This record gives C-alpha cells, structure tokens and sequence, in this order.
RNA sequence: CCCACUCGGCACCUUACGAGAAAUCAAAGUCUUUGGGUUCUGGGGAGUAUGGUCGCAAGGAACUUAAAGGAAUUGA
RNA sequence: AUUUGGACAAACUUGGUCAUUUAGAGGAACUAAAAGAAGGUUUCCGUAGGUGAACCUGCGGAAGGAUCAUUAAA
C-alpha cells in the first residue's frame, strides 16, 4: 500500500510509517541478490496478513 | 491437565533418516555389552531405540521435542521394554547427566561440539560413543597433524579421546535432503584421564591456533597475548613486560618450535611447549 | 562493582554485601575477614536481607528473582520466580515465614519461604520501588514509590478471619 | 492435535521434563525425585 | 523508553534532584554584526549570570543567512559566521568569521554532462588575516551547441585553475577583510572571474563556495570599535 | 489470494477512501446465476 | 608414547589453580543468634 | 519582538532528537528525545513519538521566550543513509502545528567527501 | 560552438545475395570439397565393485511378576 | 605490662527435660466434587578461516541475474 519511484540508485517510497517499512525491506533484499520470485513469495503473505488486519 | 506446565517449558512450534543399514550398522558397532547402560541423543521416533533397548541394561532417551517424545511413548508403551526406557525431555546440556556406558547419538548438529566436549569431561565417561556429524566437522575431529583441517578441536578432542570414521552418510539417506554430506565417527575418551589441567592446555592451543599456518612465534607477539601473559605471570609471583618477553623467546628457542607452524605440531610439541612455559612460570590458565 | 547494599547481622557477628559484580560476600564483623562469597544469580544484586531470627539470608537481584540462602551451608535453598521486572528490595516478614519484595514493576509481592509461593500481591504504586520499611515484623509496611507515594500498609489477616 | 500429546505424556511414568533452570521435575509440574531403618522399623 | 517493563539500569540509583530552574540565573545578550552588513540586529543570546559572563560570550560563533542580514533574498543560499569579539553593555560586538552555501544550493548546481571546477587558495589580507577561500565553476554549453555535453579538456581545466587562483590571491592580498567582506555581498569577485577565465573555455555559476578564517594575529579593540562605528554610569542613589 | 503486479487504476488516496467507506461483485455473479438457471429451466 | 608419559609426569611438579589465571579467551576482547525469639518470649 | 531559536532535528533509524538551542548554539534551551515519550523500544523512531517529542519543545521554547526558531534537520549521516526518516518529518510538522514560527529551514547531514568501509561487510547489510 | 572532410580509438543500431541445426556471427564470412604466413592443443549429473598404488590412531558386569500385582473425576 | 584471691558473666561442648513446627510410608474417618492451509534462502571463481557447523564467515572478482517512471528546451 506505497508508491516508489526508482530514480536511478537513489529509492522514494510514499505511505504510511509502518507501510514504508514493509516495502523498504523487500527492495533491500532484492538489492542484496534475492530473486525476485522468492520476494514476491513473501509480497503474498504479507499481502494476505494486511487484509485481516 | 498439565498444558501449564509442559507450555511453560516448550512452545510445541528436522531430516529423518531413511535408510536403515546405517542404523543398524551404527548399532553393530556400538557392541552393546549387555550390561551397559546406554544414553540415546536424537531419539527420533525411536527406531534406533528399540534396538538398543534389546541389548541394553537401561536405556536413558534425551530429547528436546515433546511431540517425538510422545512417539517414542507410544511405540514403547505396554511392551517387555517399556521398565527399562527412561524417556527426558528438555535441553540437556545444561543438565547433570547420569552414569553412561555407551552413547549413540543421531545428534543434532547444532550442538555438536558442545556435546563432544560434554562426554570428555563427564565424570566417569563412557568408554566407546557413536556420534553422526557433518562432513566437516567430523574431519576436522579426525584431521591429523599436518592435514589441512587440522585446529584447536582436532587437538583439543584428540589428547582426551581417539576419534575414528565409520562411514559417510549421504544427503540422499535423508529426507528432506540436507545441503551437506554427513558420517558416522566413534569417540573413545581415555580412561585414565590424561593428568594435564583441561584449562592450561586449552589456553596455550588457543593463543598458537590463532594462525595455524603462521609460525608459533608470531603467535607470542600479541600485545593482547603479552598483556595476558604478564598478568599471569604477575599472578604466579603473587602467591614486567620486558621480563616475560625475554622469557617467552628463551623457551621458543631452546624447544625448537618458534619457527614451526601449529598446524604441523603433535600433541608432544604443544607438551614440550607447555612444559617450558611452566618451568620459566607461565601458566596459560 | 559498586556496593549497592549492606546488611547486619541480628548478633552482630557476621555482616553481608550485595554488589552489582552478581556476588554477595558475608564478612565476620569483628575482623571484617570473608566468611563467605554467595555467587548464583545472573544480574547484579540490589539488596541483601539477613533474617532477623534464624540463619537465612534473602539477596535480590536484577534477573527478576530472589533466592534464599542457608548461612550454615552457605547455598541457595529457594529461588523465588515471579516479578516481571528487576526486584529492587527484600526483607522477612512473620519471622521465617514469609519474604516481602519491591521491584521495579511497582509490585510488591509477599512469599512464602517454606513453599516458595506467591501468596498475595499489593499494587498501590506506578513506578518502582526503592525504600520498603518493615515494622513490627511485617505487621505494618511502608513503600515508597518513584513519584512520591508512600502506601501505608497494615496486616489485617486477624481482621478478615473474624469478619 | 497438541493436547493429544500433552495427555500422552501425563499418562506415561518414565517422562521428566527439565525446566529453562535445568531441574528435573515431572509432566505435572513437581520436581520429581532406601534407608535401613526405615524398611526395617 | 519510559515503560514500566524496561529493564532497570545501574544509573536509575541515584538521581539528582531538578531543584532550579537553569533559565531563572540565565541572561540574554543582543548580537550586532559589523557595519559591512546592512541590518545589524542579529538576534540574542543568553549565559548564565556573572557570579564572569564575559568569558562564556568571547570566541562564541553565531551563523546566520545573509538574506537577513542584507534583507534581500538574492542571498537567501550564503551563510556567514559572525564571532563575538567584544562586550558592552548587553551588545555583543562580532566579526567575521567565515561564509559558506547552503547544502541544497551545492547538490542544485553540481549536474550530469558538464565539468566541475574547483579551486582554493590559502592567502592572508593585509590585517594579517589569514584565510582559505574556495571557488567552483561548471562549464556550459554555447547557444548553438548541438552536443550534449560541455566537457572541457584537462588542460582546460588546469588553464581555469591557474587564472583562478591568480585572481583569488590578488584581491584577497590587496585588500583588508572589512574590504573582503565589502567584496563577497555583491559577489563581484565572481564577476572578474567569469570574465578572466571566459576565452579559456565558457564558464557558468561561478561562485566563491566557501571562506574559512585559518589564524587571527592579536586582537584590536579600536579597529574592532571603527568597523562597528565611553559611556558613564548613573549614581546609585 | 493473488497479488496484481500491474499498475493500479486507483491512486493512493482512493485506495484509503475506498476502505474508508461478501463481495459485490460476487453476488452479482450470483444474480446472473439465478437468471440463466431460470431461462434454462 | 614414553617420552609423552615423563613430560606429563614432570607437569605434576608445576601444578596451580586456575581460578585467579586469566583465561587465554581474553586475547580476542582486547549475644546469641536467635537473641530476638528470647525477648519476645519473655 | 522576534527572538529567534535554532531548532535542531536529528532523525536517526532508531530514535528522534528533537533539540533547540540559541542562535550561536552553545547554550540548549530543551532536548526532548522520542524514547523519553513513548513506553517500547520499537516505537522510539515511530513518527508518533516524534510528534509528542516536538510538542514538549514548543511548550518550552515558548516559556523561555523563543518564538520563532531555524530547523536545521540532520540525518546519521557518514557512512549510512543521507537524507532524515519519517521522524524527522514528523518532527517538523509538529513544530509548525505548535505555533512557533519556522524561519528557515535546511538539511545539515554529515556528508563525507570520502568515508570509511561500512559496517556491514562485502555481501551488505539491513536484512 | 556550427558545418564538411580525413586518420586512429572505445562502442553502438539495421542488415547480411555469406556462415551456422540454432542461439547468433563484419567475423564464428572468403561464390557447392577445402592451400596467404605461423604457434599450441584434442582423437555433463549421479552411483557400483575392487587380486591395484600411496597413506591414516589410541590404549596398559546383566538379575525386576511377561502379565489386572492395572487404570479410574472417565471405573466395577 | 603483669600476678593472687572474690563475685558478675557473654559464648562454647555435653546428656536430659518441656514447647513449636516439620519429611516419607501406612491405617482408619468425614466432607466436597452441575459438567457437556501455506508459510526464511541467487549461482559461482581465487584465497583464508571456523568448537551452539542440517553449514557458517573475511577479502577481491564474474553474470553464466528480470530496466519501470522522469528526462532536448521554452
Ligand atoms: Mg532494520
Ligand atoms: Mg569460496
């Protein structure tokens, strides 16, 4: 639930505190070499956790 | 209803084996005498249990998850074994163990090397143990002198024990597959117990296997390493920095080894080692 | 570490420290000579309580816990669980009977020796508990919070029973 | 399915479960633990 | 963390009690800068009360913005640093201590596809005031240039550095720092040097980034007095 | 559940307005249902 | 083997504690008593 | 009738200072932390802590007398990131809200020319 | 700075009337089978066994009823 | 300082004698007992190490690893 925008090597991102947080980690692992297929396993079950809540 | 207790201990939040000629291998080898009391790590659902429980005087179970617990319960309940099987649960290591003969452990590896050293200082200590470790770990337990993966542990486990391969167990025999190769070793700690203090031993492997492959001089160059030195010494004259780096060299001299490397040195050349320290009075610890 | 509490003797004979090095060393009070070093708990120690009628001796501690220790075995006998935060005082109450305990959570909670049970619990304050004086055995209590609020505590066992 | 185990353990005499302190104490929750003249007086 | 579950800490033992108000024995003190700048009011500050307050005043350093200071936005990314020097009364006579930009200005003009220039000169005034200036410039493209790029050369580069350095060590050493100062407000310094250096290769936000002060020789209470532009008492009774 | 990886119609604040204010769409289906059940009877 | 046995044995001669010895893990850091019960009592 | 302060945010991953202090900078005039308003330790950073950590300041800038103060925000800085988190922001907008006059405000990050290695090593850090 | 040209360079885009099974190649091309000069080189992932070779340590006492001889807030 | 004798007298050791709780094993009574899903992980090369090693770690290097948005100006 943010916005990035992806301005060369330098990463905004746009939402809420907890929100930001979220998405920072998922880019910082992309970024250390995770491939994007196992990120996107994990955008799911956060994904799923947010609804409930 | 006991869910108070037993939850305030464990939160009831592994790769089996499944070949079972290593399993009975592992049993051949240990030559249960029958009256031998034996202490099982890693029970599992309890099929090298049972067969130990065949041979054994007494078999004592350590296990750290209440639901295999439970199993190895239910495969033992209502049985001509069942008087002789003392199942534990919880974390052993913090634990005053009791009087063992034997101990065959599928041991998690995490607590390897915890668990070796446990054995070695266990007052009367088993006489023979048949430990599963990892490929590494288990040659480094078994590097000799000179081989690459010679190292403290190597040392360490060697003056208080002889450890020697089984077999090599691979990633196949387990499900799911582990990502490392695993095998089999025995280890026979020494009865009597070598009259050395496990402290003064392990302090001089620890300041010389900093570097293995460096000369043992370089070692002794530290300031930390003279820093302690000097303060050991400072305590052997209560009941002087220049003073005991003149000492270090005469005995690096006259033993002939400041120039050779730890990890192409035997058990006597850290012996000779100790020994000179001690007479010129320094005491690792 | 620094001295955090000291504790006399009822004979005057021996006199014990608590230190935040996580010992406490009994001295004989006469040649001041270290009769013994008590050294069990995890966290430095806030206070130490001898008993006023027989050899016991109660040290608390910042790992959440107190543990009562024989004199004449100089070892712990019980170790009483339960404080979510650090204990801060300790004393004995109806003689061997009972132990009373401050911590930093602001609870004061009143132990049995013999069984090492929690038998009641005393919530006046909202911050933690430095001083705790004792009078009369225990019959009346006095904890002093953080804030500034004394609770005057006063034993009514005799009074519930005939109500 | 974990209450299930819970009773399993209770029912079984040979179980003693070590605490995060390391003392050996029962399923139930009690530290689990001959002399001449007490079998013969 | 002021929660009641926080582990409790050797240092919550003793604490000193807050029984006075620090700001009952402060006083304030008015800041005035030299008559160089056009608004001389700079504020106030305050020290605790002589028991002596002078001491705390002197080798104090304030930075403010010249925009405030000459009133006029056009200024609004330069910063200067003013050290007090001298107290009179509540006045605190300052001086001039250096001038820097604002960060944002320094990432606006550094940009892709152009060279960055920058030199720097240590060079006394005639006060014996002894100084570090720093200089940037960026190269930029002519009107018609089709390129997308205005790199200049290395030997370029070296030629801008050199007539640079020349101009800044000549004003700088032919002139007092009151004149100095007189010189960066209207940034005319950044004028010559577009023009000197412009044959060598065009040139663009040429400007003086950064003026440090390395030494000061013994102070002068009477010139301190002329660059600001003596009082009796009144009887007690 | 699915995750959309294109990019959303629906800027940041509709996202917060639309839950500001079991499926709609779901029962519309629902009724569609109904109604060719009907004509197919 | 013999050679191993006379070294251990001469390291009995030079044997201490080691509970004052820094250890070498270190290089990487760097009336009567119950007086109250009578009066009471009485 | 305008005494102005110089209103000192520094916006760090795991806390927000909120410090103001006078125009020269030597003497402080309030320091209020986000640690010291909110009651867990994860929640130091959280925006909300730096708002109540704001507010506390205002209230005593404004018996002081200081009216107006200069932001001068900051990250950590050096070897790690550049630019002040969401507390700061928070922090910022806090200070607008309390009534006190902003005057100018500017981002005072310790940027290296060249800096030394980072602590997390060859194969990164911030899991 | 602009335009046009010309040498040398890091590269790039579209295509090969060529090559290749293909990915692709201004070379990995030299109009069906072959010669411009010259140097070097060749004829994957898992296991099984060994009449083979070379290496690799330490050390100076069981016994209980098999068993309702039980479980049980749940039973007889 | 030190000595003789006379009473006061703490504290220590000892067998008894009264009071108080208090540990296992038995025996024999009374009372009470209204519940009912899934879920962490790029592949390597050279070198150096490893005692809570189902694998971890330091240094330099490679892709044989999935490029969205803005962007000539005015
Ligand atoms: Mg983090
Ligand atoms: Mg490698």
């Amino acid at each position: 639930r943010t916005r990035i925008v992806l301005a060369d090597s330098k990463i905004h991102i746009l939402g809420g505190f907890t929100h930001i947080r979220m998405a920072r980690e998922s880019v910082v692992s992309l970024i250390l070499g995770s491939p994007p297929g196992k990120v996107y396993g994990n955008l799911r079950t956060v994904a799923s956790r947010l609804k409930e809540r | 209803s006991a869910e108070k207790h037993l939850s305030s201990v464990f939160k009831f939040n592994q790769h089996i084996l499944k070949n079972p000629l290593v399993a009975q291998g592992i049993v051949d080898k240990a030559q249960i005498r029958p009256s031998d009391v034996v202490l099982e790590v890693g029970p599992g659902t309890g099929n090298l249990t049972v067969r130990i429980l065949e041979q054994a005087k007494n078999v004592v179970a350590v296990e750290m998850d209440p639901r295999m617990a439970a199993e190895l319960t239910k495969r033992v309940r209502g049985t001509p074994v069942e008087k002789k099987l003392e199942i534990m649960l919880g974390d052993f290591m913090k634990t005053e163990l009791p009087y063992f003969d034997i101990c065959i452990s599928n041991t998690p590896y995490q607590i390897s090397s915890p668990l070796v050293f446990k054995l070695i200082n266990q007052p009367r200590p088993p006489r023979v143990s048949i430990l599963m470790f990892q490929r590494e770990f288990a040659l480094r337990l078994l590097a000799r002198p000179g081989d690459s993966l010679y190292c403290r542990l190597s040392a360490n486990v060697q003056m208080w024990a002889n450890v020697t391969h089984i077999m090599k167990v691979g990633k196949n025999n387990f499900r799911p597959p582990p990502q490392v190769e695993s095998s089999v070793v025995r280890l026979e700690i020494k009865n009597p117990r070598p009259q050395v203090d496990y402290n003064e031993w392990d302090g001089l492997l620890r300041i010389v296997f900093v570097r293995k492959n460096r000369t043992i001089s370089a070692g002794f160059k530290s300031t930390t390493v003279m820093d302690i030195l000097e303060k050991n010494y400072k305590t052997f004259l209560a009941m002087m920095h220049d003073v005991v780096k003149e000492k270090i060299d005469t005995v690096l001299k006259e033993t002939d080894l400041g120039d050779k490397r730890a990890g192409k040195c035997d058990q006597n050349d850290f012996l000779r080692l100790l020994y000179a320290f001690h007479q010129v009075g320094i005491h690792f610890s | 570490k620094d001295i955090n509490a000291l504790s006399v003797s009822p004979n005057d004979s021996i006199f014990a420290t608590a230190s935040y090095d996580k010992t406490c060393k009994i001295w004989n009070l006469e040649n001041g000579e270290l009769e013994a070093t008590l050294a069990n708990h995890k966290r430095g120690l806030w206070d130490v309580s001898f008993c006023q009628y027989d050899k016991l001796l109660a040290t608390s501690s910042g790992d959440k816990t107190v543990k009562i220790w024989s004199l004449d075995t100089f070892s712990v006998m019980k170790t009483l669980e339960g404080h979510t935060n650090a204990v801060q005082r300790c004393s004995f109450i109806n003689k061997q009977k009972q132990l009373i305990s401050c911590g930093a959570d602001g609870l004061i909670k009143i132990w049995d020796c013999s069984s090492g049970e929690c038998l009641k619990t005393l919530d006046g304050h909202n911050n933690r508990l430095w001083a705790l004086s004792t009078m009369n055995d225990g019959d009346m209590i006095v904890s002093a919070d953080a804030d500034g609020v004394f609770q005057f505590w006063k034993d009514c066992t005799e009074q519930e029973i005939e109500e | 399915k974990r209450n299930d185990v819970v009773d399993t353990l209770s029912k079984a005499k040979n179980i003693t479960v070590i605490n995060q302190k390391g003392e050996k104490k029962d399923v139930s929750g009690k530290t689990k633990k001959p002399d001449s003249t007490n079998i013969k007086l | 963390a002021v929660g009641k579950n926080k582990r409790l800490s050797k240092g919550k033992k003793g604490q000193k009690k807050r029984v006075v108000d620090p700001f009952t024995r402060k006083e304030w003190f008015d800041i005035k800068a030299p008559s160089t700048f056009e608004n001389r009011n700079v504020g106030k500050t305050l020290v605790n009360k002589s028991t002596s307050a002078s001491d705390a005043l002197k080798g104090r350093v304030v930075e403010v913005c010249l925009a405030d200071l000459q009133g006029s936005e056009d200024h609004s990314f330069r910063k200067i640093k003013l050290r007090v020097d001298e107290v009179q009364g509540k006045n605190l006579l300052t001086n001039f201590h250096g001038m820097d930009f604002t960060t944002d200005k320094l990432r606006s003009m550094v940009r892709k596809w152009q060279t960055l220039i920058e030199a720097n000169v240590t060079v006394k005034t005639s006060d014996d005031y002894v100084l570090r200036i720093f200089a940037i410039a960026f190269t930029r493209k002519q009107a018609n240039q089709v390129k997308r790029h205005s790199y200049a050369q290395s030997s370029h580069i070296r030629a801008i550095r050199k007539v640079i350095s020349e101009i800044l060590t000549k004003e700088v050493q032919g002139s007092t720092l009151a004149q100095l100062t007189s010189k960066l407000i209207p940034e005319v310094i950044n004028k010559e040097i577009e023009n000197a250096t412009k044959d060598i290769f065009p040139l663009q936000n040429i400007h003086v980034r950064k003026v440090k002060l390395l030494k000061q020789p013994k102070f002068d209470v009477g010139a301190l007095m002329a660059l600001h532009g003596e009082e009796k008492g009144k009887k007690v009774t | 559940f699915e995750l959309s990886d294109v990019k959303s119609s629906k800027s940041l604040a509709e996202i917060y307005e639309d839950d500001y204010t079991l499926s709609e769409e779901l029962q519309k289906a629902h009724s569609e249902i109904s109604e060719l059940y009907a004509n197919l009877v | 083997r013999e050679e191993r046995k006379t070294i251990i044995g001469k390291l009995q001669d030079y044997k201490i504690d080691t509970s004052l010895l820094t250890s070498s893990k270190r290089l990487g850091e760097g009336k009567k008593y119950n007086w109250r019960q009578r009066v009471e009592m009485e | 009738s305008q005494v102005f302060g110089v209103a000192r945010i520094y916006a760090s991953f795991n806390d927000t200072f909120v410090h103001v202090t006078d125009l020269s900078g030597k003497e402080t005039i309030a320091r209020v932390t986000g640690g010291m308003k909110v009651k867990a330790d994860r929640d130091e950073s959280s925006p909300y802590a730096a708002m109540l950590a704001a507010q506390d300041v205002a209230a005593k800038c404004k018996e002081v007398g200081i009216t107006a103060v200069h932001v001068k925000i900051r990250a950590t800085g050096g070897t790690r990131t550049k630019t002040p988190g969401p507390g700061g922001q928070a922090a910022l907008r806090a200070l607008a809200r309390s009534g006190l006059r902003i005057g100018r405000i500017e981002d005072v990050t310790p940027v290296p020319s060249d800096s030394t290695r980072k602590k997390g090593g060859r194969r990164g850090r911030r899991l």
